């Protein structure tokens, strides 16, 4: 648990950085793609920790995915 | 019977206040320049006086103390008053006044003499002693001293003279309550038996007894002469900077009239916090912790706010335009904003709803946190706060349970308090109090996304400090914006009462004192004692002007016309015996007799003309000056004097009182109801084609003080004309002041039913009106969806400005048939209901407690608490299933599609307004058909399947092989309804960012209240279902080239 | 040669038709500029031997011109009397030619073009058979 | 130029009739490439805000702006965020332009219990004197004053301001500089001359009978039908025809469409058998009202699409005709701006927007547009030969030089339906000639 928990604390605070642009609407790794793509160098843990679990909505969606916003 | 449970539960609060008042056992005990009171200069108290402005007076009980030339210095349980007020340069001055002590009177019997007055001292001096009632506390003497005086009562009319009376001054002011009881018992006194006393103001404050005894009203100005006080320089009790002692007979006030009317340079303080609770549970003071704590400080007088602070948890990010402090620990984010509110020392304070939910969770989440020196907030050192729960309840402004604080040296305005109180709307949140007042609709936000943002970094708390400093800072712009504070020190100078008991206490006490004030001068006491014919209409739509004819102030003209007063009654049967001639006095169709002024003047016609002197001097003043504040005090001096005066009349007639009296009430009515059939008769009896004039002119509508009549005339010059020469000519025969005075006009004229009229309105250009003008206000309950009242204001804008009762009809015709096709938004069908009550307390199952609790079982997270409003929809159900399961929230029925039960919002919504409105112009009956009755009032109307056709496809193809020579029709039938959404798209968003206030930062409001929030939603999803039905279709062209 | 000739005739005398280029082009299934040609021919013999043909020959003028500091170019229909002032208007000229002869005067110009336009209706397969510019590029698909 | 080539050859239509015929050829077209991708959408979601196309747009720019700064004040200004500042210190900020105005329509007003309140008709520029201008990045907004324009500027321009903040905080502006042209790579020559004609605005549907004659005159000369030998071959030379936009009329859409379709079918198959046409959606014509507008469903014409020269095309035709390469829009962002803004003249705009790098500004704030997430599509990446935009009261042309050694040229086409002028521009010497048709009446 101790693991996950830590890696659902890291995932959070990337989807809260304010350098990368707004959260909404759009998949982490689709947000993680679009940063690397202008050059602002996003972590490579918050990619391998999406990598590394596939297909859970506790991780592909956004912070704000179940409000309705 | 609600008044007289207020009447006993305020007394309760009265003598619970009483009780441990004397605080002498509850003592128990980086920083800014800018905050800093300016600094006091060197002070001599032998040459100079000392000038300040009092806000609020109260007293305590305490050893006596050696003022210069005055009391001995004792140690006797004496009454101390203290005054708190601002000087002329910023100084807060905190004045102690000794040498007061209360007093009530009782009358002779008969055979006393003044051998037996002391005798009599001591037999009371027996009884407290003796009677172990009273706490049994008590230290020496119990009544100070006995008088022999000469006066009368003012309840009736004796003529006998004036009569000796005794007057009994006590130490103690709590002990003023137990001996006056035992004087309605008898006395044993040796060689008079055992005679009883009857109390006279034996029921009045102290503060206003000094009050009335030293001539000093609320929010005026005080002076204390060099020489005649002293200045402490050790030992200072309180927090201020200057303490003065100063004797009772001493102090000079000076009245609010001219030069001194200016107001001292208060200082206001509103103040707000932000808390991080647990996911779907309403905040707690045990376990959530407080993280923001909001403050804006502000100089009377000045157009910006001189101090703005926001004290957040965590590391914060800069601000520019205010300061910002982060504290690791909440307990040092307490103290330091404790130490803050005292070095800052305001004088007011503020925020929105912070006597009930602020203040009790800081206090109780510091007692949590064991944070000592937190609750100390009061000007009195070692006066820890203390938490108290009271309630008011009222038929009108409904049922407030609330706590209050106790806060001794400043004066807590709380915007809910001050809203609820002088005003009526349907929703009392602060979102839609801003919208109604301002014109701007804030944002709102969940408690679960402010817990995410807390854990955020450090710009989610800049934006979440920022939200809570503009939260805090909208209330100041609604006191600069209707001048409640200053509409407050006006009624506190003309009523004569502090500051703080316009937020504590009745009605009646503004009368009480204005009635002790005017009676002291001719020594008149005031004994306790315990507790139409309207001019039919005609509904119907006048399209001729009609003329407006008003009274001004109709029940205190008719007192002051035919000298109506407590003094001036008569006893039945008692005109004979006293030899009274018949020209002396005046019959009231009641059966009342009154004498006139030629015998004696009375107390209300007297403080009446006072009333409407100074109104009037007022009204004069006010055309020539030209500074703004001037003016408003100005205004608010006749809007104190005007409202002063209408509820003199709401004292006396008042069944459960102070002083009822039946009498003047029913005397008022009947003079009343005479008057308007006099001017009835009159109106019909001038204007008549008789006399060359035109037109019979008639009264198609009258009630107390509105005489609307029809001239039959079709030009507004002439009917305005003719409204001034009738209002002239009517007044020349209505003796003593009462007036009639000419209005206005409204040419458009709908009559529904009694106070039901709307209409065009005329005041100043004959030819260009000014406002549609409509009473009876109807769509005004909170319960009825936003439709309704849609409806009924276009529809009075249809029939008074377009003039066009047919289009009216058609539009309505329009909004059902929309209605019963379910086009009409579900924005505008949304009822919302408080949990104003629990669960248990409801006598039977309604639909909001129903749908919170399915919600909660849904999911806790987004189930509103008790206390808070749940929004519903009336869905389509089966027959049989109970009214309260019909509820639904709206964002359910617009996840899954629901169905609304449209039959119940139209025979349920629409049917009573819209029959009431039309009834008067279509003719009852009639009106039902034409409007709930007929056709239109009915407007009868998974695989790919071809729209054409409407059959299965084997294929996915738009249609089949038989509808595929029209298949181009049908394209250009389903991309132009497309269109139509995006640009509704592309004007949604934008919007909320412009709410929002910002563009590159996202978006998080979910505000239930605003139609945006579910159009956008509703939007979206129209927009996502239109493309799947599109792509049906051949895509345009490739995209992969 | 009479015959075509015979036909226009027969086309504005007792029929009474609005004949323009486009519309004997199409009927009599000749190249554009024959039929213009054609056209002139019959305007020109009419008058030396008739005494009367109350015609209303509308031509056609094309040119450039000067407008707000631009070096515009210019095409429009003009009747027999208005010629010469356009002519002078005009600097340089490039294109006359006869366009449109009917018997009864027209007050507008709303006949030819309701008379082009059914006449193109009437024959959409062929509508840019018989022009003077024929291009390589464009063969229909089925 | 058209006259002089016109008049070479000698009239011989005032002639009886020959027995030969003059019979020219199409000039085909060399090389052609479009390159609309950018603006050409497949799958299309609408489950985002808007925020995206914003933030993205900064960031896509902050490294043009920079050097800017360093070719107009020196490199003694460095670059300071806005929560990096001072009072009273001198430095260069970079952001996007708010405007706020009292009289920007507002669907809350006309949604909320107001409903009426004295309904506002339509009408001309809503800019106020009252208007103020709010700077913002990313985190913090500040409001301006100084040496600036209220009026001329309008929202979502993103420039690099040099200023200072004052005491009570607001932004003293001293001067203000735009991003200026794109790079271009110079287009090859050309050996012989060649035309490209610009039509926009045809109006079906109106019934006008003028209008009506002079789409015929435009249609016949564009064939080849009507005109002389010198003429004709003249004519024979326009290679390409692009009609852009506001092909309908005002009323056709809710209908009645059913016929203005139909109209519209017969001219593009006249047109189709003789030149290339490629057709531009417009507001008015039956597709999506965001701005990049997909092409016209080729279903609604059963008979110009039997061909295959006709080609229709997104909103924003970003092509490349014989080495040189062509950017038009169907003229919405020159409309909104002119709504928004003092400026008077659409050419002076049409310049305006490519000095400040980018197709539609004031997007999305005013004017509908896809939301997008990964990049924006308006700003060039490289500066276009040819700049035109449809749908002006008044036809114009005009050649512009960069900082850098650049040459552009700007058409406004006239409203074909008003003015009866179309535009051909010549592909050898870029230059623009206006010609219209008009018919008699009385
Ligand atoms: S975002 Fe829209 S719905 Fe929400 S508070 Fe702002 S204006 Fe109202
Ligand atoms: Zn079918």
């Amino acid at each position: 648990r101790d693991e996950e928990e830590a890696e659902l604390e890291l995932l959070r605070q990337f989807d809260l950085a304010w350098q990368y642009g707004p959260c909404t609407g759009i998949t982490r790794l689709q947000r993680w793609c679009r940063a690397k793509q202008m050059g602002l160098e996003p972590p490579p843990e918050v990619w391998q920790v999406l990598k590394t679990h596939p297909g859970d909505p506790r991780f592909q969606c956004s912070l704000w995915h179940l409000y309705p916003l | 019977a609600l008044m007289e449970e207020m009447e006993a539960e305020h007394r309760l609060q009265e003598q619970e206040e009483e009780e441990l008042q004397s605080v002498l056992e509850g003592v128990a005990d980086a920083i800014d320049p800018r905050w800093l009171r300016p600094t006091p200069p060197a002070l001599d108290p032998q040459t100079e006086p000392l000038i300040f402005q009092q806000l609020e007076i109260d007293h305590y009980v305490g050893p006596a103390q050696p003022v210069p030339g005055g009391p001995p210095p004792s140690r006797g349980s004496v009454p101390v008053l203290r005054a708190f007020g601002v000087t002329d340069e910023g100084f807060s001055v905190c004045c102690h006044i000794h040498g007061f002590a209360p007093y009530f009177y009782t009358p002779a019997p008969p055979g006393f003499g003044p051998e037996h007055m002391g005798d009599l001292q001591r037999e009371l001096n027996l009884a407290i002693s003796r009677d172990s009632r009273g706490g049994r506390e008590l230290t020496g003497p119990a009544v100070l001293a006995v008088e022999l005086c000469s006066r009368e009562s003012m309840f009736g009319y004796h003529g006998h003279g004036p009569s000796p009376f005794l007057r009994i001054t006590v130490a103690l002011p709590r002990l003023v309550a137990p001996a006056r009881r035992l004087l309605e018992q008898g006395i044993r006194v040796a060689g008079l038996g055992t005679p009883s006393f009857a109390p006279y103001e034996a029921n009045v404050d102290f503060e206003i007894r000094f009050m009335v005894d030293t001539d000093i009203v609320g929010c005026n100005w005080l002076e204390l002469p060099a020489g005649k006080y002293a200045l402490r320089l050790k030992e200072k009790a309180t927090q201020c900077q200057l303490e003065a002692d100063v004797l009772w007979s001493d102090v000079v006030s000076h009245p609010p009239e001219g030069p001194w009317q200016r107001i001292a340079p208060l200082r206001v303080l509103s103040f707000d916090i932000e808390c991080a609770g647990r996911k779907g549970i309403f905040p707690e003071p045990e376990r959530d912790p407080v993280i923001q704590i909001c403050s804006l400080g502000l100089r009377w007088g000045e157009p910006e706010p001189f101090l703005r602070l926001a004290l957040t948890l965590r590391p914060c990010a800069p601000i520019l335009g205010a300061k910002v402090q982060s504290y690791e620990k909440e307990e040092d984010l307490l103290q330091a904003w404790s130490t803050f509110i005292r070095i800052m020392d305001p004088d007011v304070i503020t925020g929105y709803n912070i006597q009930n939910f602020d203040l009790p969770y800081l206090i109780s989440r510091a007692q949590t946190l064991k944070v000592q020196t937190f609750p100390f907030l009061g000007r009195v050192a070692g006066l820890c706060s203390n938490i108290r729960d009271s309630s008011f309840q009222s038929k009108q402004t409904g049922r407030r349970d609330t706590k209050v604080v106790s806060m001794v040296g400043r004066v807590q305005m709380d915007m809910l308090q001050v809203l609820l109180r002088e005003y009526k709307l349907r929703s009392y949140t602060l979102n839609a109090v801003s919208f109604h007042f301002l014109g701007e609709q804030k944002e709102d936000v969940q408690h679960s996304i402010i817990t995410d943002l807390q854990n955020g970094n450090d710009q989610t708390r800049r934006r979440l400090a920022v939200y809570c400093l503009k939260d805090a800072y909208l209330p100041l712009r609604l006191l600069e914006r209707l001048m409640v504070l200053v509409n407050a020190v006006e009624m506190a100078r003309v009523t004569g009462v502090p500051l703080s008991y316009l937020l504590s206490r009745g009605q009646q006490v503004k009368v009480v004192s204005q009635l002790l004030r005017q009676a002291m001068h001719e020594g008149l006491l005031m004994p306790v004692v315990k507790s139409a014919t309207v001019i039919e209409p005609l509904k119907g739509y006048y399209d001729v002007p009609i003329a407006t004819l008003d009274f001004s102030s109709l029940y205190p003209s008719i007192m002051m016309a035919h000298n109506l007063c407590y003094t001036t009654l008569l006893r039945p049967g008692t005109a004979q015996k006293l030899g009274l001639t018949e020209d002396q006095f005046i019959r009231t169709p009641t059966g009342d007799e009154f004498v006139k002024t030629s015998v004696r003047k009375g107390l209300l016609p007297q403080i009446l003309e006072n009333l409407l002197s100074a109104r009037k001097r007022a009204k004069a003043e006010l055309a020539k000056e030209t500074d703004p504040l001037r003016r408003q005090v100005l205004d608010g001096r006749q809007l104190a004097l005007k409202v002063s005066a209408n509820s003199v009349y709401g004292f006396t007639g008042a069944q459960v009182g102070k002083l009822p009296c039946l009498e003047i009430s029913q005397s008022v009515t009947g003079f009343g109801r005479q008057m308007i059939e006099k001017t009835k008769q009159l109106v019909e009896s001038k204007y008549t084609v008789e006399n060359g004039y035109s037109t019979s002119a008639k009264v198609v509508y009258g009630d107390t003080d509105s005489v609307m009549c029809r001239f039959g005339v079709s030009s507004v010059a002439e009917a305005m004309a003719l409204g001034r020469e009738a209002a002239d000519w009517v007044s020349g025969h209505f003796p003593s002041p009462i007036r009639l005075e000419f209005e206005k006009v409204y040419f458009p004229y709908l009559l529904i039913s009694k106070k039901r009229y709307a209409g065009l309105l005329f005041s100043s250009r004959p030819d260009a009106h000014d406002r549609m003008d409509c009473k009876g206000l109807e769509a005004v309950r909170r319960d009825n969806c936003p439709l309704v009242a849609n409806l009924v204001t276009a529809s009075l804008r249809r029939l008074l400005i377009d003039r066009d009762p047919e289009g009216a009809v058609a539009h309505a015709q329009d909004v059902i048939s929309d209605l019963l096709c379910n086009r009409i938004d579900i924005s505008q069908l949304v009822i919302t209901k408080e949990l104003t009550r629990a669960a248990s307390d409801y006598a039977g199952k309604q639909a909001h407690v129903e749908l919170a609790e399915r919600m909660r079982k849904r999911d806790p997270g987004s189930a509103p608490s008790l206390g808070d409003r749940v929004p519903y929809v009336i869905i389509s159900a089966a027959k049989g299933v109970a009214a309260y399961m019909k509820s639904e929230d709206p964002l359910f029925v617009l996840e899954h599609s629901l169905p609304i039960d449209t039959q119940y919002y139209l025979e349920q919504q629409l049917a009573k307004p819209l029959l009431r409105i039309f009834e008067p112009i279509l003719g009852e009956g009639r009106a039902e058909a034409v409007l709930l009755r007929g056709d239109h009032t009915r407007c009868k109307t998974r695989r790919n399947c071809c729209i054409g056709c409407r059959t299965v496809l084997s294929h996915q193809g738009a249609v089949c092989e038989f509808c595929q020579p029209r298949e181009s029709e049908l394209y250009q039938k389903e991309v132009s309804h497309l269109n139509a959404l995006e640009e509704r798209f592309s004007r949604l968003w934008t919007q909320c960012q412009r709410c929002q206030g910002s563009l590159h930062e996202d978006v998080i409001c979910t505000s239930r209240d605003c139609p945006i929030f579910y159009m956008r939603k509703k939007v979206r999803k129209d927009l996502e279902d239109q493309e799947q039905l599109l792509r049906r279709f051949g895509p345009p062209g490739p995209e992969a080239w | 040669d009479q015959l075509y000739l015979e036909n226009i005739d027969e086309f504005v005398t007792d029929q009474n038709k609005i004949v323009t280029y486009k519309w004997l082009s199409y009927t009599l299934g000749v190249h554009v500029n024959q039929a213009k040609q054609m056209l002139y021919d019959y305007v020109e013999r009419k008058r030396k031997e008739n005494s009367g043909a109350q015609l209303h020959v509308t031509y056609l003028v094309s040119g450039s011109l000067i407008q707000n500091g631009h070096s515009c170019h210019k095409v429009a229909v003009v009747r027999e009397d208005k010629l010469e002032a356009v002519k002078s208007k005009l600097a340089v000229t490039a294109s006359i030619h006869v366009y449109s002869i009917q018997k009864a005067m027209l007050k507008d110009s709303g006949p030819l073009f309701n008379t082009d336009y059914d006449i193109l209706k009437s024959n959409l397969q062929n509508c840019s058979k018989f022009s003077a510019i024929q291009c390589a590029a464009a063969v229909p698909r089925a | 130029m058209f006259s002089e080539q016109a008049a070479q050859r000698a009239h011989t239509l005032l002639s009886p009739p020959s027995a030969n015929n003059a019979t020219f050829a199409r000039v085909p077209v060399a090389t052609y490439t479009n390159s609309s991708q950018p603006f050409r959408l497949g799958e299309r979601s609408f489950s985002r805000q808007y925020a995206h196309i914003y933030a993205t747009r900064l960031i896509q720019m902050r490294p043009f702006l920079e050097n800017r700064a360093q070719q107009h004040w020196g490199s003694g200004v460095g670059v300071k965020k806005l929560c990096e500042l001072q009072p009273e210190e001198k430095c260069c900020v970079v952001g996007t332009l708010f405007k706020a105005m009292p009289l920007q329509p507002s669907i809350l007003r006309e949604v909320s219990e107001e409903h009426n309140l004295l309904p506002q008709p339509p009408r001309s520029k809503y800019i106020h004197p009252d208007d103020e201008l709010v700077l913002e990045d990313e985190l913090q907004r500040i409001k301006l004053k100084g040496t600036i324009d209220v009026s001329k500027l309008v929202t979502g321009t993103v420039l690099a301001v040099f200023g200072s903040v004052r005491d009570d905080g607001k932004f003293l502006v001293e001067d203000y500089c735009f991003a200026d042209l794109a790079p271009q790579k110079p287009a090859p020559p050309l050996d012989t001359d060649r035309f490209v004609l610009l039509v926009s605005g045809l109006g079906l549907g109106g019934g006008g009978g003028e209008s009506l004659l002079g789409t015929q005159l435009l249609v016949d000369v564009v064939t080849g039908q009507l005109g002389d030998e010198g003429e004709q071959c003249s004519a024979a030379h326009v290679s390409r025809v692009i009609l852009a936009g506001n092909l309908l009329s005002h009323s056709t859409q809710s209908a009645a469409s059913v016929e203005a379709v139909k109209m519209l079918d017969e001219i593009l198959l006249q047109l189709s058998a003789s030149v290339p046409v490629d057709v531009m959606p417009g507001e008015f014509d039956p597709t999506n009202y965001t701005l990049p507008q997909q092409p016209l469903h080729p279903c609604m014409f059963p008979l110009a699409t039997a061909y295959s020269t006709l080609q229709l095309v997104t909103n924003p035709y970003q092509a490349t005709i014989d080495g040189v390469r062509f950017l038009g829009t169907s003229g919405q962002n020159v409309s909104d701006i002119f709504r928004y803004s003092s400026m008077e003249d659409h050419l002076e705009i049409l310049e305006w927007t490519l000095r400040v790098r980018h197709i539609s500004p004031t997007a999305p704030d005013t004017l509908g547009c896809y939301p997008f997430y990964k990049t924006d599509p308006f700003i060039f990446p490289e500066c276009p030969h040819v700049y035109f935009c449809g749908n002006t009261p008044s036809f114009g042309s005009k050649i512009i030089r960069g900082p850098e050694d650049q040459t552009v040229l700007l058409v406004t086409v006239p409203d074909f339906s008003a003015t009866q002028t179309a535009c051909l521009v010549n592909l050898r010497s870029l230059a623009c000639q206006p010609i219209s048709f008009s018919g008699f009446g009385a």
